[PDB]
């Protein structure tokens, strides 16, 4: 209402009203705040709004108002600066400088308005990016002079130089042209001598000042780029590593500077520099020990307490120590006078590694890995660190995270339960811990064993018993598999198991039993080498796992199945052969009793179990025996199947039964499971069910269609219809799985393909959109991938059946039918790669849709689609080029060459497709190079459009200049011309070409971009 | 909740029907508990979100309520609730509650109806 | 009351608004409706140290919908930086968001969040995620969809702002609910309203639950 008034500019700006609106937005709530927000955004966005900027800065009694005023200028400076008349530029500079000077002189404003002053500085720095130093040569000298006049101004200058260094060196790559970035870096470089001088003097004439802190803040930025001599040839390392370490308000920033120093480009063979690098570390460690905490201090406890800035400091210390040592520890390793330092630093790291903070722990673990990996290889180094490593072994063993395989966890009520979900975020952490622990074991296998065995004893006797302690220990024991000799491993593992069993014998109740079960399972699963040598033991282990498959505790049960397959993946050979003193291969035993064993399992566990059997059976290389085993394995699912097939054939109604649908689905899934592990070997079992299975696919398809007709689209949501579709989907999955692994491609084509296409294509094409399975598309991709070359008429059939109907599902927006969308483009891609002829056969109208489809894919933000769209495009171009000077190639170029060029430019230049930049650039380069290399045999221009002689090169430039000129009317002709010259010349050098593109993207975001920037080389 | 007996507990996911939009929206995942007040003998549904422990359902299992099936699910019930106080002020919702299994859905219904009888007395 | 300004920043489509909504109402918004400038929401948590109120300033990640941009950060007392682990560019831009944030808010606790870990094809590897170390940001893998670690950013921030590392979320007491009888009049409409509900399919019928 009243609020909106400020948007009317024909009226003079009521500043008071502005402040009300601003305060409403910042301190208000609900509807009022919301309306103010919209208002303020509109005000800000108004392109004249900057003209009100001085008025606001002068008269507002509200800092957020002026902040917003500054955001308005910032927008103007960064985007429209060079469009402004010269006097508005002078005037803007002047009132920005003046406001800064003015705010720095009044100590109250200086003290309590930091946000507004920081904004002002940043705004100033934006002006410097535009105007400095070419149109503002004296700014650095005058900043240096002004500094000595006032403590407030001097400090604020440090803020300004920090911001400038940031904008020039840290954040220029994305935001400036290559030429302008170089100009500014060069400019800063040429005058840094004097900048440093000021920085050093200030640092020498103060101890614990906001000015000192500010100066050091700026120094942290400079260290990213300054020459090393400024650091090593002045007294600055001494000051940083002593004086600035002692006061806590300077200590934080100094330690970060010192970390950065530990990364300077530094001569390798200079003994004096080496000494300086030792000295600052030595100084720094000394200040820690005497000013902060001794090496013995409980950092775990300190961090946990979280006083003041303790967490941050400890974090920054870890970062300093790990950084320095990773680069420099060798400087400390040979000289005995430096041994204590080296070990003390590492002792701090040991204490740091005890802290309970996962992210911090990963930082130190990275360091430990760097250390141990080096000690594993570098001669004569490991003995130095023997005591550190010994402590580290303890730390890692006591902080082992739960492996992904250990499926039981303790809930908030002290109960051992199955996990609700995967601990997805501890996967990389476990791998990291294992890696380090594995190296430590190699480094001293006696120490590692003694530690684990003795920890185990303190579990047995009760002294240290607890779920946590037994767990972390068990996990560690399992994680070192492969580090010991078979012999040591033998004894080791024997002891561990005896002890874990004895331990289980002692404990009672379901929770205890679950825990010890999970730990035993994890350990045995981790030592296949042992299992392979101990048949009796192995057999007994598997039988116990089978017992667990009847467990009422679900976590244990589930873990038993996973453990079973994990063991089988490694030891299958010992299940397929007949072992001494055994009357049959164990696989025979497993199969004979399969109904009993899996009786209490959930269906997917049953499938896993069948998958494991498949692994074993595939070990049998005698074809007769293997097929017989496969037959025996599939006895139950095949007998269920046979009976079902009779019923379906008799009448389609019985399939209607929900129970029957579930039975069928589980039969197919079982087949999928076994096919997954047996691959090529699965063929005879596939052949048993195949014809009836495709018949069933049809019958079930009719049911779905009938249900939709009778109940509406909503039928697709029903349990019944989802169950019927599951059948279809599993059938598709089974065929896909087999075909993806098939070794006899002739049989695929001669036996499998024709009935499959006949069964699936028309059904897909002739269903309503919501009833079409995306899996059909996925199945067809594999079919084309594997036998595409052998079935040209088949590929044509696939296109005909799925192309236009699928495109029409996905071409109204970017979101609907996400699965179809993804699978559609994967199918198009493989077809384009393997059976391009199929696209040649398309009627010209359908070929146009194909080109539309490809460009449509470009415009997706979805990476799965976008990436494929760009690849198809590149591949297509290649396919065309390959045809040579023939009419189809010529027509293609005449029709589509410029469509591809402009579409590629569109997604390059719209800021909404940044993820695809690389592949976009590759495509654009290919397209341009086709013309540059005269690889297009016909004029790209229609006659009389241009003179007859005219080259495609000239015409391409002309088309592009015109395109860009209309699409970006704020560019000058010379910018466009210069851009195109550069781009076309660089069409053979992808890295340069890409840089020229990025420069263009910078320039289109502002006015008055320098055309000579495209000359950068 | 110290003045209450836990009759039934089951892990669940609760939806509320947005009518203006034509969609179900999740309200919470967690333990759905049936709680009998030791003083009044009244039986309520109380359900809290995992981790934040925020109340996502709090209402008497009124004798008038009827658990109806949802068209999409064999493991869910839908019913109209006239006075849920989870958010604060007493408020009417159309609720849907889905379970890990059909067994759980069937068990819930049974217990719900037993509770309704207790609530009648 | 004990309330804190929280600013939530990061690239478009990273899951910022969905994340907040999840906490606000429990719902999972499947649709992507770009935030226009900023959306301010009150969010209360119950803790063993009493209630803590966040005023969550859920900002626009798309440049073209950016509105006041860094103007939103003024006097923020904490922040969450969001990226999408299935989109590398979103991680690449993390330093940019951080930069603009800390220029305005010099000393606040900040959580870095890698969202959408529910999605199988992860692009930003766990090992790659190190930007937070030198900047003293807390990091969590999260999913607004699966609720993986969804409470962690707020729990950590609450600990840091209240200054108590042993702070926990606690169960709010649950008032006796009323004894209401459905009134004669609306009983007719309740049948219509219920009907629409029964015949509208519940979402994600394939989830565990
Ligand atoms: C609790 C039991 C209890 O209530 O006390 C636990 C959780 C158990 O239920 C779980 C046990 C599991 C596996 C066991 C390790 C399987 C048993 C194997 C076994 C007894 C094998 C025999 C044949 C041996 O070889 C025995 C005699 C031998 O001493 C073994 C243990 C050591 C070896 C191999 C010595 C050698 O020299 O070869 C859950 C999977
Ligand atoms: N798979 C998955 N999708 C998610 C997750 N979180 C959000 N999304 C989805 O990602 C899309 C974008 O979410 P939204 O919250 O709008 O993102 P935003 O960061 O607020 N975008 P903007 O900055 O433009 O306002 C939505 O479709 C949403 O459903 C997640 O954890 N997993
Ligand atoms: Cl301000
Ligand atoms: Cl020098
Ligand atoms: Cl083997
Ligand atoms: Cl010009
Ligand atoms: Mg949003």
């Amino acid at each position: 209402g009243a609020m909106e008034g400020i948007l009317d500019f024909s009226n003079d700006l009521d500043i008071a009203l502005l402040d009300q609106v601003v305060s409403t937005f910042y301190q208000g709530s609900g509807v009022q705040q919301k309306q103010a927000q919209e208002i303020l955004t509109k005000f800000q966005d108004n392109p004249d709004a900057w003209q009100k900027a001085d008025q606001i800065l002068q008269f507002s009694t509200n800092p957020q108002s002026k902040f917003i005023a500054l955001s308005i200028l910032d927008k103007l400076i960064t985007r429209k600066w060079k469009l402004l008349p010269n006097d508005h530029r002078i005037g803007i500079r002047n009132f920005v400088v003046g406001m800064i000077i003015s705010m720095c002189q009044d100590d109250e404003v200086f003290k309590t308005q930091k946000n507004l002053i920081n904004k002002s500085d940043l705004t100033l720095v934006q002006i410097l990016k535009q105007e400095w130093p070419q149109n503002w040569p004296e700014f650095i000298p005058e900043l240096i002079g002004s500094s000595s006049s006032s403590v407030n101004v001097c400090e604020n200058n440090m803020i300004v130089l920090k911001l400038l260094s940031e904008e020039v060196f840290d954040f220029s790559a994305e935001q400036m042209t290559q030429a302008k970035a170089l100009h500014l870096k060069n400019s800063m470089s040429k005058e840094f001598e004097q900048i440093f001088k000021l920085c050093f003097q200030v640092l020498e004439q103060g101890s614990s000042s906001s000015l000192i802190v500010a100066t050091l803040e700026s120094l942290l930025r400079y260290l990213h780029w300054i020459p090393y001599r400024y650091i090593y040839e002045t007294n600055i390392l001494e000051l940083l590593s002593t004086k600035f370490m002692t006061s806590p308000d300077t200590r934080a920033i100094t330690l970060k500077c010192l970390t950065e120093v530990s990364n300077l480009k530094i001569p390798q063979d200079n003994d004096l520099i080496k000494r300086q690098t030792v000295l600052f570390f030595q100084n720094t460690l000394q200040q820690i020990a005497t000013s902060v905490m001794p090496v013995t201090a409980d950092l775990k406890a300190t961090y946990a307490n979280a006083n003041g800035n303790d967490q941050s400091f400890l974090q920054d210390l870890a970062m300093f120590l790990t950084t320095y040592l990773a680069r420099n520890r060798a400087l400390l390793e040979s000289d005995e006078s430096l041994r204590e330092l080296l070990l003390n630093a590492h002792q701090y790291l040991i204490q740091l590694s005890k802290i309970e903070e996962r992210e911090l722990f990963k930082t130190t673990l990275d360091y430990w890995h760097n250390l141990v990996a080096d000690l594993f290889y570098e001669p004569l180094k490991k003995h130095i660190y023997e005591e550190i490593c010994s402590q580290l072994r303890l730390v890692i063993i006591e902080n082992m995270v739960r492996p992904e395989e250990v499926l039981v966890v303790e809930n908030d009520e002290g109960e051992i339960v199955r996990e609700f979900v995967k601990e997805s975020d501890t996967i990389q952490l476990y791998k990291s811990e294992r890696e380090v622990l594995v190296y430590l074991t190699h480094l001293n296998v006696i120490d590692t064993e003694e530690i684990m065995i003795s920890k185990l004893a303190r579990q047995i006797d009760g002294s240290e018993w607890s779920w946590h302690n037994i767990n972390t220990l068990s996990w560690a024991i399992g994680s070192i598999s492969g580090t010991m000799s078979e012999d040591t491993e033998k004894r080791f593992v024997v002891t561990v198991i005896k002890d874990l069993l004895g331990l289980c014998e002692q404990k009672r109740g379901k929770d205890n039993k679950a825990v010890v079960a999970s730990d035993i399972m994890y350990v045995v699963g981790q030592y296949p080498r042992f299992l392979k040598a101990h048949w009796n033991f192995l057999r007994t282990v598997i039988l116990k796992l089978f017992e667990f498959m009847h467990e009422t505790h679900e976590g244990v049960q589930d873990m038993a199945c996973d453990t079973f397959i994990k063991i089988v993946q490694k030891c299958k050979y010992h299940f397929v052969i007949q072992q001494p003193r055994e009357s049959e291969p164990f696989i025979q035993t497993i199969i004979r009793d399969i109904q009993k064993t899996t009786a209490d399992l959930q269906p997917q566990q049953v499938h896993t179990f069948y998958k494991a059997c498949g692994i074993i059976i595939s070990e049998e290389r005698s074809v007769a025996e293997r097929n017989r085993l496969l037959s025996d394995l599939m006895q139950l699912p095949n007998m269920a199947w046979d009976t079902i097939v009779e019923q379906s054939t008799a009448n389609p109604t019985l399939l209607l039964d929900s129970e029957t649908v579930k039975i069928i689905a589980n039969i197919i899934k079982t087949n999928v499971a076994v096919c997954t592990s047996m691959g090529a070997d699965f063929y005879p079992q596939l052949g048993h069910i195949y014809y009836n299975m495709l018949q069933l696919y049809r019958a079930v398809s009719s049911m779905i269609s009938a249900q939709v007709a009778a109940e509406g689209l909503i039928a697709t949501k029903t349990p019944k219809v989802r169950g019927l579709r599951t059948i279809k989907k599993e059938i598709l999955k089974l065929v896909e799985t087999y075909i993806s692994k098939a070794r006899n491609l002739d049989d695929v084509v001669k036996v499998l393909v024709e009935p499959l296409l006949n069964a699936v294509l028309e059904d897909y094409m002739n269903n309503v959109p919501d009833a079409r399975d995306a899996e059909v598309l996925n199945c067809m991709t594999t079919v084309v991938e594997k036998v595409g070359h052998m079935i040209p008429q088949g590929v044509i059939l696939i296109l005909q059946s799925v192309f236009e109907c699928t495109l029409d599902m996905i071409n109204k927006d970017f979101t609907e039918y996400p699965e179809h969308r993804v699978e559609f483009y994967k199918l198009l891609k493989v077809i384009n790669e393997k059976s391009f002829a199929a696209f040649l056969e398309l009627p010209p109208a359908a070929f146009k849709l194909f080109v539309d489809a490809i460009c449509w894919a470009f415009k997706h933000n979805n990476r799965d689609v976008e990436v494929n769209g760009l690849q198809i495009a590149l591949d297509l171009v290649k396919n065309i080029e390959r045809m040579g000077n023939v009419p189809f190639a010529n027509e293609f170029h005449k029709n589509y060459f410029f469509i591809f060029v402009s579409e590629t430019f569109f997604v390059l230049t719209d800021s909404d497709h940044k993820s695809g930049f690389s592949k976009q650039a590759l495509l654009l380069m290919k397209l341009i190079s086709l013309v540059y290399d005269n690889k297009i045999s016909v004029p790209l221009y229609q006659e009389a459009e241009v003179p007859q002689g005219t080259s495609n090169q000239v015409y391409l430039s002309q088309y592009l200049a015109n395109m860009l000129s209309n699409a970006f009317p704020h560019l000058t002709s010379e910018q466009i011309a210069s851009f195109l010259s550069a781009l076309t010349k660089q069409c053979k050098d992808l890295v340069v070409f890409k840089g020229t593109l990025r420069d263009f993207l910078v320039q289109i975001k502002e006015v008055g971009g320098d055309p000579t920037d495209y000359l950068f080389a | 909740e110290e003045d209450e007996e836990v009759l039934y507990k089951v892990r669940a996911k609760l939806f509320r029907f947005d009518k203006d939009a034509k969609e179900w929206k999740e309200r919470g995942t967690g333990d759905c508990k049936f709680l009998k007040n030791k003083k009044t003998n009244k039986v309520r549904i109380l359900m809290r979100r995992d981790k934040t422990l925020k109340i996502c359902a709090n209402h008497i299992i009124a004798p008038e309520y009827t658990l109806k099936p949802n068209v999409g699910s064999d493991r869910s019930w839908v019913y109209a609730c006239t006075a849920d106080i989870a958010e604060g002020e007493a408020e009417a919702f159309t609720f849907a509650i889905r379970f890990g299994s059909k067994e759980n859905a069937d068990k819930f219904k049974e217990e719900f109806e037993k509770a309704q009888e207790i609530n009648k007395k | 009351q004990v309330q804190f300004k929280l600013v939530l920043v990061g690239d478009g489509g990273t899951g910022k608004t969905t994340f907040v909504k999840r906490h606000l109402t429990g719902e999972f918004e499947k649709k992507y409706v770009a935030t226009l400038g900023v959306e301010v929401h009150p969010l209360v948590f119950h803790t063993n140290r009493g209630p803590i109120k966040f005023n969550v300033w859920d900002t626009a990640g798309q440049e073209k919908f950016g509105g006041l941009r860094d103007g939103y950060y003024i006097q923020a007392q904490c922040a969450i930086i969001m990226f999408d682990v299935t989109s590398r560019v979103t991680y690449k831009n993390v330093p940019n968001w951080h930069r603009d944030l800390v220029r305005v808010c010099e000393n606040i606790p900040i959580v870095l969040c890698g969202n959408k870990v529910d999605i199988k094809d992860r692009k930003v590897k766990a090992k790659s995620i190190v930007f937070h170390r030198k900047k003293n940001l807390q990091y969590y893998d999260i999913s607004a969809k699966s609720n993986y670690n969804f409470e962690k950013p707020f729990l950590w921030l609450a600990r840091k702002l209240i200054g108590d590392p042993n702070l926990e979320f606690v169960a709010m007491p649950a008032l006796a609910p009323p004894e209401v009888v459905m009134d004669p009049a609306l009983a007719a409409q309740y049948e219509h309203d219920l009907e629409v509900a029964q015949t509208t399919a519940l979402p994600d019928e394939d989830d565990d639950l």
